[PDB]
């Protein structure tokens, strides 16, 4: 209530003083009176506590926040001390929330709170600080300042975006699914270690792409001219390359389709979808399997390899065995299944014979490790009344002598039933995502050994501590300067040449 | 049979070779040295000129492109357009 | 994960699409009463409404076919997304692009061009405006491939700018749309405006094709004005763009790709790596592999042979034929020094009878 209080008193000085005084007046009473009164008191009550800055702020008072601002702007090193405890109150803020000490938090939720914190201070901003540059800036340093404290803050806000990009349910219409990726490119804007977060939105990418083929196709585009006017060059050329794959694969698909309409001599090529994708912007994921094909499959891999080698030559395939799906024309009903190119060699060995066990189908096969074993679960363990691949050892472990049939089932009158095992979670188990981290790290660790040579070879030298200076300013924009590690490096290079030290003086260079 | 395969989304990759035995710049061969460094003794340790794969698979020796990027101009296939994807054969 | 999607509407989508391969004015009945099943909207009933259109096609039965079109576009901007709407109102394009009323043909094509106008799937709507403007080009039409490209571009006016940060794209493609207009016209000036205002706004995600298209124009603005690196390095990419996509210019691009890299001087070969016992020994292609192999043996005398053999397809194009010139006198100059760096003091009329030529061009060269 003291606010209000200040600004009556206010109005009724100056009206006062210009109603019954002359110009040459007015200006340096009401001058020092405000000085004074709104120095002091603005000390002792917004230093204080007493519905201070921070209670005021944190219950949401829209109206005091405003009368604050526009009061405090007429007194210098005012709005100094206002951006100082807004800071304190959004350091501690964050504090509370980026606290790591407790496991079992919710990364969507806590994406979720940070987003709705930032947009109620922004809204804060907008409604009474009138868009000032100081409090912009204060809280984008604040936030440099609190986001930079963990790592585990890029990969939750790429599967924000996967979540928000697999479809949109929430938002049917363009203009709020506009917005809230311009809001999440403003929030990821503030926000370092890059090189994790578009690792993972590249995963994000492989699995919404590899599982499903209706993902956006209007919103992908949107997405990657985002990270191109967001981001630089280090993997937007890699999400090119990937976008230039599903090109490529389109083209040859239709181009494949006109090949087929020109007669087509043998069967086999019933329906079939073959994709061109190149190894340089999908990775193998762990080693190039060598595995078996099933025939329908092996004759298709046949032709498209001849067709490759034939007008696209120059360039030889190699085959891997993680991705793909396919249909199975089961056979009272004839109810089509789903197999994900895994299961569909055992397939194979039952159209040949069935009523094998899990030696015939890892004897005759060359099939992978347990990936085999969650695969064959698919057809036979944790099957609702749809069951078309029966064990006679009903049981919940898997044995190696067990017999398999198949059962009608005509209670699945859906024709294009699938077995949906696989994608059971998404949460990158730590596996992945520590390789891809060291191998992030990697390429920080050359890219500054890049950056240090190729300037200091179009600069001169140093004799003890002037170089140092200069990488840190061109690494100023990458990341931390990190002295120790920089200073207990350029020391390694003494063994070799290269401007080098000196074994015996460390302050003479190979120059 | 009981069961029969009907549909297939299969994913095929590719790797990028056109092996071919000349060179460009030294006019040469894509092994065997190129013009700065003729002969194969003479400080050499190891002989390291190794050849030097782009993004568009065209392969130079790594000495060879490296001076074409350095002497006449850097702009003809910069950063943005001739990567360093491989070296070595 | 897991979501029951729906049970009945699936099995009835399935027997009717079994019943297609029966008689269809019973398969077009089932679809039409998957539709009612439900009744709002669609979902499976989306896809049992492009099934109707393409059994009336098949059947020959336009006007309610077009009613249930206006209502896939209604259903476009409905609880389907428009993801993969597009690629569903693609096919139904393509089927009725089988037949041959051309009358039908846009009156379709208008009514999806205003219904996407209305549903505001820009990126959609401008795929589909591209399209028809290739179509344009195929056709060699700019009557209305004018006025696309303008209301593309006022879609792309962020009101006081001409251009957006994010439709670099669409810039992208009208500027290739433009780039194949005046490359019919032939018109020198608007082809570098295009060429600037390309490289300036349309820094984003390209398609192959279109990078390819417009580096090969810039390549040929280049090599006009007479930058040999900046038309080597276009025709670079250009080609690269072909590789990955499988356009017959791919042809065409590599061969004004050896023609740049020879005209830069200093001794580099275009047909070394790419060019490989795939394209090495491409018949169309030996002739520009054996001119580069005389180039780095600087065998005139070969080189000259190779031209004067296969001129049907060496100097046939009159940019190389302007070129050719140069390239002689380059090729000349540079067995001339190699013959005159090991020794000094050589008559005039032995350097004339070794190169081929006349006294005088050895004087002037
Ligand atoms: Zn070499
Ligand atoms: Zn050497
Ligand atoms: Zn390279």
């Amino acid at each position: 209530v003291y606010i209000k209080k200040v600004e009556a008193r206010i109005n009724e000085e100056i009206e006062r003083v210009m109603h019954c005084l002359d110009k040459s007046t007015e200006e340096p009473i009401v001058k020092v009176v405000e000085r004074e009164l709104i120095s002091k008191h603005m000390k002792t009550i917004v230093e204080m506590e007493n519905s201070g800055l921070v209670h005021m702020l944190k219950n949401g008072k829209t109206e005091d926040l405003g009368c604050m601002y526009k009061l405090f702007s007429r007194v210098p090193n005012g709005l100094k001390t206002m951006c100082e405890c807004m800071s304190s109150y959004l350091r501690e803020q964050g504090k509370a929330l980026v606290s790591e000490e407790g496991e079992g938090k919710n990364p969507v939720d806590y994406i979720q709170g940070l987003l709705d914190l930032k947009s109620r201070f922004d809204r804060f901003l907008l409604e009474s600080f009138n868009n000032d540059r100081l409090f912009k800036q204060t809280i984008a340093g604040d936030f440099e300042y609190f986001l930079n404290l963990n790592s585990r803050s890029p990969e939750y806000l790429s599967l924000f975006i996967d979540d928000k990009l697999k479809k949109g349910v929430k938002g049917l219409t363009e203009q709020e699914v506009e917005t809230i990726l311009d809001k999440a490119m403003v929030l990821f804007r503030f926000m370092q270690e890059k090189d994790v977060f578009e690792r993972y939105y590249k995963q994000h990418l492989a699995r919404r792409l590899l599982t499903n083929k209706s993902v956006s196709d209007d919103s992908e585009k949107n997405m990657i001219s985002k990270l191109k006017t967001e981001c630089g060059c280090q993997f937007t050329s890699k999400l090119e390359g990937m976008f230039r794959d599903m090109s490529i694969s389109n083209t040859t698909m239709d181009e494949f389709r006109q090949h087929l309409q020109a007669t087509g001599v043998s069967l086999g090529g019933v329906d079939l979808t073959v994709r061109v994708l190149t190894t340089g912007y999908w990775p193998t994921q762990s080693a190039t399997p060598k595995c078996n094909i099933p025939p329908a499959p092996r004759h298709a891999f046949e032709i498209f390899r001849r067709f490759y080698l034939a007008k696209h030559s120059g360039r030889q395939l190699t085959l891997q065995h993680h991705m793909g799906s396919a249909d199975l024309n089961a056979t009272t009903r004839k109810h089509i299944l789903q197999v994900s190119t895994f299961q569909m060699t055992i397939l194979m060995l039952f159209n040949n014979r069935e009523k094998y066990t899990f030696e015939e189908i890892q004897q005759e096969t060359d099939i992978p490790e347990r990936e085999l074993v969650r695969a064959l679960q698919s057809l036979a363990c944790g099957k609702p009344t749809q069951r078309v691949l029966t064990k006679e050892p009903k049981s919940k472990e898997i044995e190696n002598g067990h017999i398999f049939t198949v059962n009608d089932q005509f209670t699945s009158k859906l024709h294009r039933v699938k077995i949906q095992t696989v994608a059971a979670k998404q949460g990158e188990s730590d596996p992945e995502r520590k390789e891809t981290r060291q191998k992030v790290d990697d390429d920080r660790k050359h890219e500054i050994e890049a950056a240090i040579v190729r300037i200091m070879k179009s600069r001169k030298k140093m004799q003890h501590n002037v170089l140092v200076a200069e990488v840190t300013q061109q690494l100023k924009a990458r990341f931390l300067p990190s002295p120790v590690v920089i200073k207990k490096r350029i020391e390694g290079l003494i063994e070799r040449e290269y401007l080098a030290r000196t074994p015996e003086d460390r302050k003479v260079y190979t120059y | 049979k009981r069961f029969e395969v009907k549909k297939w989304n299969a994913v095929a990759l590719w790797a990028w070779d056109i092996v071919v035995d000349n060179c460009a710049i030294c006019r040469n061969h894509i092994m065997d040295l190129c013009i700065e460094c003729q002969a194969n003794q003479a400080s050499a340790t190891s002989e390291e000129c190794t050849v030097a794969w782009g993004v568009c698979n065209h392969a130079f020796h790594f000495h060879c492109i490296s001076r074409w990027l350095k002497t006449r101009q850097v702009c003809p296939l910069d950063n943005r357009e001739w990567e360093f994807q491989k070296y070595g054969h | 994960s897991n979501s029951e999607p729906n049970v009945d509407l699936e099995n009835q989508y399935y027997n009717s699409k079994a019943l297609k391969e029966d008689d269809p004015k019973a398969a077009l009945s089932s679809f039409q009463k998957v539709l009612e099943l439900e009744g709002e909207k669609g979902e499976w009933g989306f896809k049992a409404l492009k099934q109707m259109i393409k059994i009336n096609f098949k059947l020959t039965n336009f006007p309610e076919m077009m009613n249930r079109y206006k209502q896939l576009l209604t259903y476009i901007r409905s609880a389907v997304t428009r993801n993969y709407s597009e690629k569903s109102i693609n096919s139904i394009l393509d089927y009725i692009s089988t037949s041959k009323q051309m009358d039908l043909l846009q009156e379709f094509y208008e009514t999806t061009l205003e219904a996407l106008k209305d549903a505001k799937n820009d990126r959609l709507w401008f795929k589909t405006n591209t399209k028809l403007g290739k179509l344009y080009l195929e056709r060699e039409e700019y009557g209305k491939l004018q006025k696309i490209l303008r209301q593309l571009h006022q879609s792309c006016q962020t009101d006081d700018g001409e251009d957006d940060l994010k439709k670099g794209t669409q810039l992208l493609e009208i500027y290739a749309l433009e780039i194949q207009m005046y490359t019919a016209q032939k018109n020198n000036k608007k082809l570098k405006a295009l060429y600037e205002q390309s490289l300036h706004i349309k820094s984003a995600i390209p398609h192959p094709l279109i990078m390819g298209v417009i580096r090969e124009c810039g390549g040929k603005m280049h090599l006009r004005e007479g930058e040999f690196e900046k038309a080597h390095t276009d025709f670079f990419e250009a080609f690269k763009n072909y590789d990955e996509s499988g356009s017959p210019r791919r042809t065409t691009c590599l061969k004004y790709l050896v023609l740049a890299n020879m005209l830069m001087k200093s001794g580099i070969n275009p047909f070394d790596s790419q060019e490989a016992k795939p394209y090495k020994n491409d018949p169309e292609i030996l002739a520009m592999t054996n001119l580069v192999s005389a180039y780095q043996n600087n065998d005139i005398t070969e080189f000259e042979k190779i031209l004067k053999t296969n001129h049907s397809n060496i100097m046939d194009d009159p940019f190389i034929r302007e070129h050719i010139e140069e390239l002689l006198r380059n090729i000349r100059t540079q067995v001339l020094i190699k013959l005159i760096k090991p020794y000094t003091r050589i008559h005039i009329p032995f350097i004339s009878k070794e190169l081929n030529i006349d006294v005088a061009d050895v004087e002037s060269l």
